[PDB]
């Protein structure tokens, strides 16, 4: 009875995104529950790996289409994405469907990329008239900075092949929840203080200023406030 | 109401994808588990049989996991 | 009458390099010619897109080898390349042959690179003793670091495939002037705020230091000012 | 009677790593005899380039498994593989067989790497508890941040191909030795002064902070000092 | 007769694909012309307000070339 | 009503034209191609023969909707377009499938563009693509012609062209097609005619193979089949 | 000893089950094959014959530890594996070695895992392996089943799928079998059979192959043969 | 009899490899389980801590499947 | 003037060595080739014929500047490249260009370097490549060796190791010759022998191809040829 | 001068390449418009018929564009 | 005492791989030279044969290069 | 005769491309040898300091081989 159902099983937590009918859009429940699960994840200290994965066509579709920002102040996507690369646990995306605007970010900001046969990744956001500030950060540390801005300015379409060339998916294959066993087994050959100081050190080589996750979440904020026609454009064409 | 229609469903799927029911995901799209348009007619032709309806192959489409069929189906159900 | 030839289409100004003849170099006139063009481009608010193309089988081949620089000052080239990255216009350069030296860093510097069969890209610099500093972060930004400095050190060519493969074209096929139209009929789905709004966070997300074309440009001009023997080489080379 | 053998060519110094029965291992000596190498090298003005290739099936295996840290201190590891970097001779590695956690990031250091046939590359550091913090940066800088983290994470192995596809390595052939006559030729085409200039530029494009070799320093001394029992576990799988 | 609509269709569209309307083979695909979904929901609203219809975006994938539009609005519009 | 011809400069275009049918094969399309390649042949400074087509399909195949020694049409036509002293080239612009991917394969040259798909469906109907093989496996190879027919593979433009069944691929097959024909302009018919003459010399089929493929075709369709087809149908 | 046979839906999986001698190629294995295919042939409903193995070797081929017109039974059982009308399928998930690769290349379709490996090894023997190669060359064509026999070529799953010898590849061989079932449920025996008997229609091994190729096993096997043995024996 | 210990081995693997027992081909080598140099030597612990045995990583080189292991151990322990 | 022939352990070499000629085939030429075959046929202990050339051209083809039943010498030496019981091979450093194809594509192993480039230009001179194309043809399958000829495509190293017609690629053909002359030392003469006799057995041309192919060249050379030579010579 | 001599050469290059004049791009190179060396030299002996001149089929190499030629034709031209 | 053992060995490892002894870095591994099982087995019953001794194939293995093989043979030599 | 050029030359070729003279075939193309444009102009300097000459760059395309550059140098020089 919520968007995230959770599974435990040897020293990993499985966030399942669980509304398949409504192609998984992010809105406020998808954020909290995801960032609560991560919380019961990071809690137990037997725990090494939080599993996002998903159900039905849509992995995630981003933003809802069926906010004030205090100085200082980061949207909880922002937060959400940056905790998926600082968390202590490898975080694994699992990808057998379509990835759309938000729902990109969402699985570039874990650690690990499996996609398979069905997976697709598209920001859709400039043929909304938006950028998107927030997945942009997380896109572009995996695919370098000019395929990331030019995926964005032509709104490029990657399946799970194109995806594995450019460095979106770490891993491709028929399905992605067939990669996942081995990914598990070899991260048992490490454990939880290695993983935590590698991430941290990632942040050391290759950071993300302060003031990042305000600047995004102010861009896209004052983009979405001819949005309205954009919008439903974007929806008849879906 | 639609658990025991999920089973069945989950059984005949295991068949024609030469799996055993358990290693079925209920929630998994049909093109991820790896039904084709062929076995997706013969399947919605099984459901008709078994729950003697008259579902056009489209159905699956509309349904497009086993979950989604089964509450379909077990609410066209007597 | 000059080094570009400017014609005007739907939404867009396209900058025509003119002088097959002399094979396109970089001086003076050329560098105003195109700054030129981009102000009557940008001037215009239904302009979205500023096309650089060419003639003949040289796209540009660099400084003509057939400056004093005041505090904080930016050679002229610099001056451009950064415009093309930061126009609010889409900039797409169209290259059916040979970019050369300084040829490379005004195609890079475009959001995107289309490149024919008889593209060409080559940095020759260091066989004349240079440092291609001032093109070096328009091709890093596209290449990364190691293929951007490993070129340089060898002179590495690439022609319309090699291109692609690294990410200095981000389209490829057997003339960059038909690979053209479907990218002008993508951008027609976004607007000019928006491709503005996208080049802008490029900076703030990949960000130059403010020095950083002053110091470019004082390298050029001190290993510019044994050079002639080395110009020489490469014009008995040519 | 070194760990390092010394050979003087023209316009160029080879360091060749000549402990083949102990796997080319990382100790003092080592480190020190290479910095000497490189010293020798430097203090030749008509010296060009430094050569490091090695000896039997082990390129370098790393730190042997068969230290106080001052403020603003590095340990000599992260000494020599900045001089690679910065040295005004072009660094060239010759690889022919393993790389292993330390020997990565030591061929990874030189302006270009070489693989022939036999090449291995592979940070095992996490399957011993540790970051290979030292190496990264030099890895990172080659192969992209995402492919440098998620190959650590994974420990994954790179034969030659796979090294020259990540940019780990800039040529493969049947034998990195054979590699080598080829680059030295195209190298005699530019000088000292000119690769001095470019490598100095690379570090000004693309600089790591002062703070960084300390803290990497500090990261690996901390995982180093349960750390005995996951080096036993490698030593018995190798 | 359809000639008059598949002209006044052929010039948006080469507008649209920044082609000249002579370029356009009218019995082409819109997939094999490269015209996106997007650019098809403009297109079809060029349709709609040029001849007083409101024919859903699905119209490109019912008549999926500028001839079969053609015949689509002319016998549709008066 | 299914082919429309176009002459241009050393060439005569044969267009199936009837999209909204999805371009299939029956005794008309076969018939009316047959007779555009006897005009291009008649006509003595004809060089080229283009096969091209309208909207999605390229060609679906026989419309779902022998005496001894002789030859179904469709099998004669194949062999033409191997035979004929004009070089044969087919623009492959949406889906063929089925005997629609014979007749591209049995051109010279295959031009293949981003919407070009090859299927054959037979086996899932019951049937075996008896004609329609030799003109694919002198493309592909005999292992890759049996075992896309066992598992009825789908090759779009760059996997059809990896396997030999498309010679270029493209954008779109139609923009491949001036260099081709610029190209061809270098060589003459009588070198043409030679060549694809010595073709049959080196890889012949022989005599009995056109009376043998169309007879296992017919076995097949005169069997179970009509519900395959059935159940092909409902499936698209 | 050598063969384990597990029945499944519409199917026979014959697996090679002598792990700890490389699973081997003698008259025993030979012979527990041809009576595998004897009984999948038998049950009307079979419709598919798995060939899979154990262990780190698919198989090492002839254990080192002919009246006119008659053929040794390995060329026998090879020409059943592409003539039967069950749809034959290799699973190799480790090396495959010598008459071991000709064991796989004969099955319709060949299915490689990560640890798959096909090397002949016959010409460091002083031997041909001719009644392997046509299995071999209907896969790769001539030029590379040739090249590979004179420089004993090895392929992985990649380098085998590439070629052809593999027509499909993944970190294991077994998880590519339930897709191919599942495919193959699509179509019948019936089909399977003709399409099968078209190949040998369309593609053919004239009739006296079989004895030629065992033959020319025996001579060079009866020639300096024991040494050059004992040298690939000391190699491993 | 090695199948007591097949099975203690087997739950094992399963637990290492992050698969069901039921899932696992007991004559199936190591390398195609995907069972590294690494998990190979906590694995041989497993084995030597559970029978009170000190067989060399190398032990499953020597007995590279769960059935050879299995008969292996069988025979050493007691 | 035309061959050097250099000896070596267990080979012979003949060198094309008229580079300022570009390497062309006269009966100079194909004579010097086939007595240089003979001389290392004779010694027993040989194993190899290496056939390498110099300059920029490998081999330019017929210089620009027949009794029932006979087959032109160019036939003949093609035939006896692909039967000899020495194993022969190819070193491919320049351009190899109309019979200079085929003179490559009858050893058992092409080696191509950087420089190496293949073109059948006969159909731009109003000929068939019909003595060249059965020894193309047996390397790159029949559609590509065809498509080639008619388009007179040109391959480069890598172009020609993709499609079959080099079977090893590499900065210098002549640094890939040692590591195939280390692996043939591991077999030998006898075993080389029995192995190209049986590709011969397995893919045979029938005894009326070489007087055939020979026919179809001097038919088309005696033609509008001499214009399309003089084209051909004024393009370079 | 050479507008009428560049003319009479795009509308015979549009010709040899398959294409229509206004296709041509008179300052495009020969090798990007796709001209070989064979139709090259059949280009060159038009150009010598047309203008009653002798050039050598290398003048497409000194003048390698449209333009270019037709300015050196027409400078050659009475 | 090793240098006369390697130079043998080296002027025989260089008929069996086609290349001159000066091209051969005694310090490379067989596996980088080029060496495979096969020569490797008559390198051994070479080095046998020279010596009289009776070393096994696997001695290519424990000493992996011309200079550690070369220092094992005149070590076991009289 | 030739020979004495050939050996200058070759000399001078082997230094430039960090060669023994003995590994250069002198009738390989410079192409072939890996002699780019730029040390191609050196290495013309170098036979026009060492012989008094002053050849073009473009020298090496006439006689691109060591052999047919010496004959060359050789019928020029005295
Ligand atoms: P069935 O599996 O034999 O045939 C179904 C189909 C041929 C009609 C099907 O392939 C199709 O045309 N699908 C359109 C679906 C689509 O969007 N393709 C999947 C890639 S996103
Ligand atoms: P548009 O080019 O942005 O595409 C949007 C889309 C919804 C049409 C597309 O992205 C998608 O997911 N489906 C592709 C296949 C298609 O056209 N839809 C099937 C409807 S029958
Ligand atoms: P583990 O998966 O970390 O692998 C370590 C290793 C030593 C086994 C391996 O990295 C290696 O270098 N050798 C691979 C082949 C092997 O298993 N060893 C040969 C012993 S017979
Ligand atoms: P034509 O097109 O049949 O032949 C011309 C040619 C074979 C002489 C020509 O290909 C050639 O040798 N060109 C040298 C030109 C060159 O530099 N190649 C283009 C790549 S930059
Ligand atoms: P020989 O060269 O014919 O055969 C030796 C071998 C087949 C036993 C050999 O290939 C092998 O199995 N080697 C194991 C060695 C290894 O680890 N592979 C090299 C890649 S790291
Ligand atoms: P160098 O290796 O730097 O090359 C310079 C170059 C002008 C020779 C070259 O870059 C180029 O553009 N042409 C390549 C073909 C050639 O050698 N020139 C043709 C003259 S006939
Ligand atoms: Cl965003
Ligand atoms: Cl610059
Ligand atoms: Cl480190
Ligand atoms: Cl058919
Ligand atoms: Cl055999
Ligand atoms: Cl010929
Ligand atoms: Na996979
Ligand atoms: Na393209
Ligand atoms: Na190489």
């Amino acid at each position: 009875p919520g968007s995230v159902r959770v599974v435990r099983g040897r020293g990993l937590l499985r966030a399942v995104l669980d509304r398949p009918e409504r192609r998984n859009p992010i809105d406020a429940g998808l954020l909290t529950s995801l960032a609560r699960a991560l919380d019961q994840a990071e809690s137990d200290q037997d725990c090494r790996v939080f599993v996002l994965s998903s159900t039905g066509e849509d992995f995630c579709a981003g933003t809802d289409l069926s906010e004030p920002l205090p100085d200082g102040a980061e949207l909880p996507y922002w937060t959400l994405l940056e905790r998926l690369t600082r968390s202590p646990l490898a975080t694994v995306a699992v990808v057998d469907g379509r990835a759309t605007a938000g729902g990109v970010g969402l699985a570039a900001a874990c650690d690990l990329v499996l996609a398979g046969e069905r997976a697709r990744f598209r920001l859709t956001e400039v043929l909304a008239g938006l950028v998107p500030a927030m997945a942009l950060p997380f896109v572009a540390r995996r695919t370098g900075e000019q395929r990331a801005f030019a995926a964005t300015l032509r709104a490029e379409e990657f399946d799970a092949g194109a995806a594995h060339r450019v460095g979106l998916a770490d891993l491709a294959g028929p399905r992605a929840e067939d990669l996942l066993p081995p990914v598990l087994a070899g991260l048992g050959r490490t454990d939880r203080s290695t993983t935590a100081a590698l991430k941290e050190y990632r942040a050391r080589l290759f950071p993300r200023d302060a003031r990042l996750g305000h600047d995004a979440s102010r861009l896209l904020i004052e983009r979405f406030a001819g949005t309205g026609q954009l919008l439903a454009r974007l929806r008849e064409a879906g | 109401d639609p658990a025991p229609v999920a089973r069945a469903l989950r059984e005949e799927l295991a068949r024609t994808l030469y799996c055993e029911p358990g290693d079925i995901d209920d929630e998994a799209s049909f093109n991820t588990l790896g039904l084709d348009s062929i076995l997706g007619v013969e399947f919605v032709a099984f459901v008709n049989q078994t729950y003697g309806l008259d579902e056009k192959a489209g159905i699956l489409y509309d349904h497009p996991s086993l979950a989604a069929l089964s509450r379909h189906v077990a609410g066209r159900a007597a």
